[PDB]
């Protein structure tokens, strides 16, 4: 998964859309597919068919959320021409929860996965820019 | 942190070093603090077993009150020498490393330069 | 169960716990472990009801498994580095494998899955001592061999357990469940703040073990299981109610409880290493585990639940359980903030 | 924690086991005594941190 | 500090060896003598702060809030005995015990030098409050409000805690003295925009802000008499003084990170004044108008300028002061008819005159009559929105219309009109209950003859 | 009520001195540590982050049965 | 004496002020050395203050 | 390395595997339990005996003398549950779900 | 059917019943009335009068007077030599480097 | 409309609802050793090959 992050932040924001979108979808179908995995072993379906529509359904749901992030975020980096900017990560976040909510067949989820995850998305922009240390390294 | 200098001489509560150091008076606050605690733990236990509170076994709460001073002084004692390795350590390797440690060059005030925000 | 052989029994739990703490020996770390094991296996079947056996069984499948890890890493190490000296470990796998081997011991997520189960399917003293002392030898073999343990596992790992535990808690009625909850909770803290100072792991279990010992005390003091028969306690002795009150404010970190020092502490070193986002989010969450606590704090201390008429059968007759150190430990839980430096003793 | 207890007590309960290149019975060497004594005069007092480098 | 700190713990022992019914004269006596004894704070310097020790001090603006906070203890002894008439003696002198507790606590908090100390003691505060609150309260949803008031107050807090520690390594210090000397401005990126958020959001929930204030019409109404008191009167004023404490290292990144909130409490003192409008219950009026109050005082904290301050610390003071009367009031109707819709018990002036005259001081000086200390701190802070900019007052001015119309709806509802037939319990007033009303009108009074030892530290 | 119950300003004056040089050293103390932690740390040759090594006094050093040793 | 429990209090209030006192002693390391208040002892005195 | 290594770390492997898949029996995870011992004997006895450790060729007795002890106390847990419940079924132990 | 055991709502007791001369502090007459006479005395006798006066004869509250006393001493003495009665800069340009551009 | 409705919803109730159904979905486990084993094992491959832990 340490490839799959680099693959996706080596290509300039506002540059590639497709290669970013691969890249994002692809992350997405991993976590889609650790999901599904954990689901179906916790949880054990009534029949191989069950348990084979649950992985796909999953994998999809996330592996589209990812595609319509990094598309949503590199098309606003490249209209706006700001591409160190949170506000392009936060509209593919709020375009990922639309997508989320799609999925689920439910507004108001929707809505809170719009927020909640563009919030997160900016996050995560404003440390990639800044540098900030998730998993730091000991020093003192 | 410290296990290579409590490596040579393991399991020793305070080594020959810790005698060079002033111990802790009978009237430091942290240990009345101690004794504090342990005449709270005499009232619990008094409170615990339908006793009159501060009345019943004079002896057991004294023996609570005790049993605390006693235990809390070693426990400064040990704290104390703890902190002094600390600053001991600290000092030699500053001393020991005088290129990684250089003098700031101070200045006076006429000479830096603060940007002003003025507030209105 | 004749009191001299439960008598060799706990003597022979702590002389593995004992062997584990003093030996330089990997084999003997392993020696101590099984030990420790077979030894406590018949305290959790002191009853002998098919939850017990349950239990039982699943303790013994979990730490059986967990036990041929720690073998294999031991064997992977003496191939990649020809000595068995407990010290830092000569390849990524042995540590990896050990890892997860003391994980799956202390029942940190998501190898959690058996330590709630377990604890309800004991008596209340024995899950006091599962949770209390079968804590001690993991942490000290991880104190031992912190240079080899990857920093992205341990952390993974620590906040899976923080989260894992305050969400599994949220749902539980059950004392038992809450107090395994907790426990998970609180060693997802101790493994967080252990890569960058283990001073800070010390003090942290000492503090859980002080307050545990405390929760599980008042709780065998008041044959007391469930959430219910808890709150029933107003109308038997008050000051067990306010026992408990003080000391479930002290088990969520409240200042100015003794249980504040810990995560204070944990925070203040974390910070050092400039990682904000973790303590942060292991705060917010630590809220989860508050909640529950504060929950059991209604129910018992600060309302009065209805009781029933044989009460008063139990009104005219006084307590003779040995509550052993119930005092001590309920001072040494709350009042303890002032003597806050004395944490240098254990570096 | 880790209590040395035998350095304490001056008894030797697990330290002729813990190396290769440690007294062996019959003065019967190991394929590897030379390398190890190397790397033990080596590493002795110098830590973990200088002894990796 | 510690010749406040000794009698206030000295007080436990007072209440836990006294008889079984001279607990309350015993604990109200000495009570009053430290509140006397509050007094020497007052030798303040022109230049320097009043300095004790390493770990105390108290400038020209924790002086006023101890002095409040010492005085207030023994009213909320008086007014709390009434209704803890058939309660066991040893919850009696639990009660007791929480109330001096607490009163230790804010002692320490507005004293601590260092930062830590003064976060510790702020968080300390909770316990005993919670457990009034949750205890003593009358209603069944005091756990909800109990659950609302501990998470709001932890949830915002604990990223303070982690700021706090961040500046403690990055400056090495967090005594404010030291930092006074010691401070470097704050550049404009997002790990300081973070670091702001951190430090506010605490005060900004304690205060409250608009948005975040939906803890404060649950723990002021279900709670007692004397836990309604200590919440309007102090609690509340523990994030004016984080606020004032703590602005002094956010610079100068606070002139464009204070936007949002100056609109946020600009516009919400509006929202809570025309909620106050049409309001049924008592209690939830008066926690509402503590609200928009309380919103004045973000504002005049947040354009940060000497005016705005001095206006900040006599308004927290003076609506301390007001906002306690109007829940002793209120408690007394209460007590008198047994429910807290404001439209059961009418015309009152009828039956209780001198209380219907304690009624219209207390609305008079909510609506900032002049020359009230409440006037003083409104016209000053009025002033210096002014000079922040100008729409500003039009923003005060229809404010101050709308708290002079909730104010005397207050008043011509419950006392004036045709009183109700049926209700027939309507006692006499007590001597007990005009004492208390006196006790918060005569310094309210009086503190319009000397307003400069409310005006804080730069005066 | 100056003389009776009130501090005079050269004692607060000369308190507030003896304060801010106690706390400056402190700080400065705790920089320092700090400092020192980070290189003892990075380097390893201080006294502190000391992880033990195979002690030598256990290699035998008698002559074995084989001489290719 | 049978009003003890009058006399707990303000002797609480004695004992903080000598400590306070005690403590102001204690923090008395730029006595007379300060820029501003600096000046000779006058005679049959020690100590500017206490 | 050696290949004889690769075969039993693979032999290990697939008992471990096993033990972590049960099918129906409890005795079916005791005997992949009691295997993957078997590959640790015979790991460490290749690796002893190839290095000429000679004071380590007394740890295969104590590791097969210690896990065999557990293998009694798991039998004796069998037995314990097939006496409660008839059978040796792992679907019967869910007693503490609830 | 009938629900649990439990106690009906206690009437409300009046104070004045039993005693028409209660100030509400207490039931018993003679604690009720020392307790009024303690808030009373100590409450407006002691800290409000005392405090007023107190707080009406304070040394000089935050140097004001002394403020006042010296700018007249400033002021009659850069008023008789000439000189301007304040300058724009607070220090010395003399003794102040600015930074070079 | 904004207090008693929306202000209400927006921070403290929703979260509230999050961490109510996050906590229904942990605590759902049917208590059987053969689930939770497969899931130690899918940790463990999880942690060797996606995450790369014994690197
Ligand atoms: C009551 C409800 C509302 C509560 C709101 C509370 C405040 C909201 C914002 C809090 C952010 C978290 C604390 C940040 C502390 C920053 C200290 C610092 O040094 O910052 C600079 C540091 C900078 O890192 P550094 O200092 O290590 O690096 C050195 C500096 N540079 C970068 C130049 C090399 O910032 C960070 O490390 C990250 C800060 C942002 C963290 C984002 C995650 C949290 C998101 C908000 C969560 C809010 C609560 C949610 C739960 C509510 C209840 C359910
Ligand atoms: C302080 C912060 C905490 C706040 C809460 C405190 C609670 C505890 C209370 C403790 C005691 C009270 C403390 C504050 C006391 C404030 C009062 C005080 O001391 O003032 C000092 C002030 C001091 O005034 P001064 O400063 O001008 O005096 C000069 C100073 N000396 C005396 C040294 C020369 O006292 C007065 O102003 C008294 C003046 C004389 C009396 C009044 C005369 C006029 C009265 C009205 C006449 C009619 C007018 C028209 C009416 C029409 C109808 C309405
Ligand atoms: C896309 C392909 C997805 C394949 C994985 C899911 C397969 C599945 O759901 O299998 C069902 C099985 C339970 O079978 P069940 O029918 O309950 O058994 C009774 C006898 N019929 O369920 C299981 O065996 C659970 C474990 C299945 C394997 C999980 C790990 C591999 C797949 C996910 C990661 C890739
Ligand atoms: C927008 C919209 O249409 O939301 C409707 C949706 C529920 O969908 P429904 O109306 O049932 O079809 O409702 C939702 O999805 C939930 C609400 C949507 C978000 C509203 C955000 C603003 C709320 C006021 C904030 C005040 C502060
Ligand atoms: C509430 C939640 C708040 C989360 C705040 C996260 C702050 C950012 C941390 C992750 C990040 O973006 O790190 C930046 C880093 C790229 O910078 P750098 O560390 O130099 O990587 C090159 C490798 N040496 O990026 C990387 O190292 C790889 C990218 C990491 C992305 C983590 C988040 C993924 C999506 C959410 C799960
Ligand atoms: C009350 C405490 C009584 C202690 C009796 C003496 C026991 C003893 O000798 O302890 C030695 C130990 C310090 O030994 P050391 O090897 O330096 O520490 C390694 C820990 N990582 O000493 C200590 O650890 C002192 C602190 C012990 C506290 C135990 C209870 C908590
Ligand atoms: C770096 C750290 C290194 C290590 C430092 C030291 C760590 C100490 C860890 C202590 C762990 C305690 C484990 C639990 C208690 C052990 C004793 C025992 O077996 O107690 C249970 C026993 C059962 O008897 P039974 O009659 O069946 O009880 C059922 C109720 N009728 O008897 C009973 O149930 C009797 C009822 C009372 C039991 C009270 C037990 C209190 C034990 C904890 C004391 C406090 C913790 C130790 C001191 C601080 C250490 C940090
Ligand atoms: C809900 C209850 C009622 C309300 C309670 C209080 C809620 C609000 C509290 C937080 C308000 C937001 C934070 C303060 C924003 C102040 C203005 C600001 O600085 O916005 C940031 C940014 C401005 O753009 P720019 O100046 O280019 O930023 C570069 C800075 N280095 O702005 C932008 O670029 C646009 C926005 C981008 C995303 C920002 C996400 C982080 C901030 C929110 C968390
Ligand atoms: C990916 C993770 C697993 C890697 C090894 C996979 C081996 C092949 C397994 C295919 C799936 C078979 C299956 O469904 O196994 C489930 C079974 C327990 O289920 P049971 O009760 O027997 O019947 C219900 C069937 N759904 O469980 C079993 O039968 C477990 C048997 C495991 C045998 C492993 C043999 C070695 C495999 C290669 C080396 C690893
Ligand atoms: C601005 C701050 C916004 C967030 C503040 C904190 C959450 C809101 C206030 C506390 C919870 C309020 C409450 O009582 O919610 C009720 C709900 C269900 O409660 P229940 O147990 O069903 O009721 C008992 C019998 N009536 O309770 C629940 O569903 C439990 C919710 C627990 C949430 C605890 C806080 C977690 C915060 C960190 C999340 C990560």
């Amino acid at each position: 998964a340490k490839t799959l992050l680099h693959q996706y932040w080596d290509i300039p924001e506002g540059t590639e859309c497709h290669r970013k979108t691969y890249a994002a979808t692809s992350i997405g179908g991993a976590s889609g597919l650790v999901v599904s995995a954990y689901s179906v072993a916790l949880k054990t379906p009534t029949s191989f068919l069950e348990g084979v529509a649950r992985t796909g359904r999953y994998t999809f749901t996330a592996a589209a959320i990812g595609a319509i992030f990094g598309l949503t975020s590199c098309i606003s980096a490249q209209v706006r021409e700001k591409p160190d900017d949170p506000l392009n990560y936060l509209i593919g976040g709020c375009a990922g929860g639309l997508t989320l909510g799609a999925r689920t067949r439910s507004y108001g989820i929707g809505a809170a996965a719009c927020a909640y995850m563009g919030l997160t998305a900016a996050l995560v922009k404003m440390g990639q820019l800044e540098g900030w240390k998730v998993f730091a390294e000991p020093k003192v | 942190m410290m296990t290579g200098r409590q490596a040579r001489a393991p399991l020793q509560f305070l080594p020959d070093e810790a005698r060079s150091l002033p111990p802790p008076k009978l009237t430091d606050p942290r240990l009345a603090y101690i004794g504090f605690l342990g005449y709270c733990s005499g009232l619990i236990d008094n409170a615990i077993r339908r006793r009159p509170v501060l009345s019943a076994g004079l002896h057991r709460q004294f023996l609570y009150i005790t049993s605390f001073v006693f235990v809390g002084y070693y426990l400064l004692k040990r704290q104390d020498y703890m902190y002094a390795v600390r600053d001991h350590d600290m000092f030699s390797y500053i001393k020991s490393h005088p290129e990684d440690f250089p003098e700031k060059d101070k200045k006076t005030y006429r000479e830096v330069f603060e940007e002003f925000h003025p507030v209105r | 169960m004749n009191p001299i052989i439960l008598i060799i029994i706990l003597m022979t739990v702590m002389l593995g716990t004992i062997i584990v703490m003093i030996s330089t020996h990997w084999l003997l770390i392993w020696i101590g472990f099984e030990m420790n094991m077979l030894a406590i296996i018949p305290i959790m079947m002191k009853k002998h009801n098919p939850r017990a056996t349950e239990a039982s069984t699943k303790y013994f499948l979990t730490q059986s498994t967990a036990s041929m890890l720690l073998m294999m890493a031991i064997i992977i190490n003496l191939m990649f580095s020809g000595q068995w000296t407990v010290m830092k470990l000569f390849n990524p796998m042995a540590s990896m494998l050990m890892t997860m081997a003391l994980a799956m011991k202390l029942g940190m997520a998501p190898f959690h899955f058996w330590v709630p189960e377990v604890t309800q399917g004991i008596p209340l003293s024995s899950g006091l001592i599962l949770l209390t002392w079968q804590k001690l030898a993991p942490m000290s073999v991880l104190y031992q061999i912190l240079p080899s343990i990857n920093l992205d596992l341990i952390l993974t790992l620590s906040i899976l357990s923080i989260t894992i535990g305050g969400w599994g808690g949220l749902n539980q009625t059950q004392l038992r469940k809450i107090m395994a909850y907790s426990s998970i909770a609180h060693m997802g803290w101790m493994t967080a703040v252990l890569l960058y100072n283990p001073t800070m792991t010390l003090l942290n279990l000492i503090i859980y073990i002080i307050m545990t010992s405390t929760m599980f005390t008042l709780f065998m003091a008041n044959s007391t299981t469930t959430t219910l028969s808890l709150s029933h306690t107003w109308n038997k002795a008050p000051i067990m109610t306010i026992l408990v009150l003080i000391t479930l404010l002290s088990m969520g970190g409240l200042p100015p409880l003794s249980g504040f020092m810990p995560k204070w502490m944990i925070i203040q070193e974390m910070t050092k290493n400039d990682s904000i986002i973790l303590p942060t989010l292991m705060a917010i969450t630590a809220l989860l585990n508050l909640y529950f606590y504060m929950r059991l704090t209604y129910s018992t201390a600060l309302t009065m639940f209805p009781s029933t008429n044989n009460m008063k059968m139990k009104w005219q007759f006084p307590t003779t359980k040995r509550m052993t150190l119930l005092p001590t430990m309920t001072v040494l839980s709350t009042m303890l903030l002032p003597l806050t430096p004395i944490l240098s003793i254990l570096e | 924690p880790f209590f040395d207890v035998q350095k304490k007590l001056g008894v030797d309960l697990d330290h002729w086991m813990t190396i290769q290149s440690a007294e062996q019975p019959h003065r019967i060497p190991a394929r590897c005594h030379a390398f190890e004594k190397e790397w033990i005069e080596c590493a002795h007092g110098i830590g973990s941190i200088r002894a990796e480098k | 500090m510690l010749k406040y700190i000794i009698p206030t713990m000295m007080l436990m022992p007072l209440t836990w060896l006294s008889k079984n019914s001279m607990i309350w004269i015993n604990t109200t006596l000495h009570s009053l003598l430290i509140s006397l004894t509050s007094l020497l704070l007052l030798n303040q310097f022109g230049d320097n702060s009043l300095n004790f020790s390493l770990t105390f001090f108290s400038d020209s603006l924790s002086t006023p809030l101890l002095i409040l906070t010492m005085w207030l203890l023994p009213l909320m002894l008086m007014a709390s005995q009434h209704h803890l008439s058939k309660e066991n003696l040893a919850r009696k002198k639990l009660f007791i015990s929480m109330l001096i507790l607490l009163q230790l606590f804010l002692i320490m908090t507005f004293t601590a030098t260092e930062l830590i100390f003064f976060y510790i003691m702020f968080e300390a505060t909770l316990v005993p409050t919670l457990i009034i609150i949750t205890r003593w309260g009358n209603q069944t949803e005091r756990l909800n409000a109990g659950l609302y008031f501990l998470f709001y107050t932890l949830a915002g807090s604990l990223p303070l805690l982690v700021a706090l520690i961040y500046i403690q390594n990055t400056m090495g210090s967090l005594n404010f003295l030291i930092l006074q000397y010691w401070v470097q401005p704050m550049p404009n990126s997002w790990s300081n925009t973070f670091m702001w958020l951190a430090c506010m959001m605490a005060f900004m929930v304690k205060m409250p802000l608009y948005g975040l204030h939906l803890w404060l019409p649950k723990a002021h109404v279900e709670a007692p008499i004397a836990g309604s008191m200590v919440l309007a009167a102090i609690l509340l004023k523990l994030g004016g003084y984080g606020m004032m404490r703590i602005t002094l290292l956010l610079n100068p990144i606070t002139d464009f990170m204070a936007y949002p909130f100056i609109m946020l409490s600009l516009w919400g003192m509006i929202m809570t004044s025309s909620i106050c409008l049409r309001q049924t219950d008592l209690k939830s009026l008066i926690a509402y108008s503590s609200v928009s109050h309380m919103a004045l005082v973000i504002v005049a904290i947040l354009i940060q300028t000497p005016w705005s301050y001095m206006g900040a610390t006599a308004l927290m003071i003076a609506h301390g002061l007001t906002s306690s009367m109007l829940f002793c009031l209120a408690n007394s109707n209460y007590e008198r008819v047994h429910s807290r819709t404001m439209i059961l018990a009418r015309g009152l002036q009828t039956l209780l005159p001198l209380m219907a005259a304690w009624w219209l001081l207390a609305s008079l000086t909510n609506l900032a009559l002049p020359p009230s200390i409440n006037l003083i701190g409104e016209l000053f802070v009025v002033m210096s929105t002014f000079s922040w900019s100008n729409i500003t007052i039009i923003l005060m001015g229809l404010n101050m219309v709308i708290t002079a119309l909730y104010s005397l709806y207050m008043l011509i509802t419950t006392q004036r009109g045709k009183h109700t037939h049926h209700i027939n319990n309507i006692l006499p007033s007590f001597t007990r209950e005009n004492a208390l009303m006196s006790l918060h009108m005569l310094p309210l009074l009086l503190l319009s003859l000397n307003p400069k030892i409310i005006l804080g530290p730069l005066y | 009520i100056a003389r009776t119950f009130f501090d005079a300003p050269e004692k607060n004056y000369e308190r507030t001195m003896a304060i801010l040089q106690i706390e400056s050293e402190k700080a400065e103390l705790r920089l320092k540590e700090l400092e020192v932690r980070r290189l003892m740390r990075a380097k390893g040759d201080g006294p502190w982050f000391q992880y033990p090594t195979i002690d030598k006094a256990l290699i035998d050093h008698s002559p074995k049965a084989t001489p290719d040793n | 004496r049978d009003h003890w429990i009058h006399v707990l209090v303000p002797v609480g209030f004695v004992f903080g002020y000598y400590l306070d006192r005690k403590n102001d002693e204690k923090l008395a390391a730029f006595r007379n050395k300060s820029l501003l208040y600096k000046r000779e002892l006058k005679p049959q005195e020690e100590v500017t203050w206490k | 390395m050696s290949l004889v290594y690769m075969n039993i770390m693979m032999a290990f492997t697939v008992s471990l595997t096993g033990l972590l898949m049960y099918r129906s029996h409890l005795m079916s995870s005791l005997l992949c339990l009691e295997g993957m011992m078997l590959s640790l004997f015979i790991l460490a006895t290749l690796m002893i005996l190839n290095s000429h450790f000679t004071l380590a060729s007394m740890m295969p007795i104590i590791l097969l003398v210690f896990a065999a002890c557990e293998a009694a106390l798991g039998l004796s847990l069998l037995v314990m549950v097939s006496n409660t419940y008839g059978t040796d079924y792992v679907q019967n132990l869910n007693l503490l779900q609830c | 059917t009938l629900r649990w055991q439990e106690d009906p709502e206690p009437e409300d007791e009046n104070l004045y019943e039993k005693n028409p001369d209660s100030h509400g502090y207490d039931k018993d007459p003679a604690v009720d009335v020392w307790n009024m006479r303690v808030v009373f005395f100590f409450g407006f006798s002691i800290v409000l009068v005392l405090g007023s006066t107190f707080v009406a004869y304070l040394p000089d509250y935050r140097m004001q007077e002394w403020a006042r006393r010296e700018a007249e001493r400033l002021v009659k003495y850069r008023e008789a030599h000439g000189l301007p009665l304040m300058e724009s800069n607070c220090f010395d340009p003399s003794k102040i480097q600015l930074p070079e551009d | 409309l904004l207090d008693l409705i929306w202000l209400e919803t927006i921070l403290p109730k929703t979260i509230s609802l999050a961490q109510m159904k996050m906590s229904t979905t942990i605590t759902s486990q049917k208590g059987l050793i053969k689930l939770y084993f497969l899931s130690f094992l899918i940790t463990i491959l999880i942690s060797t090959t996606l995450l790369n832990f014994h690197e």
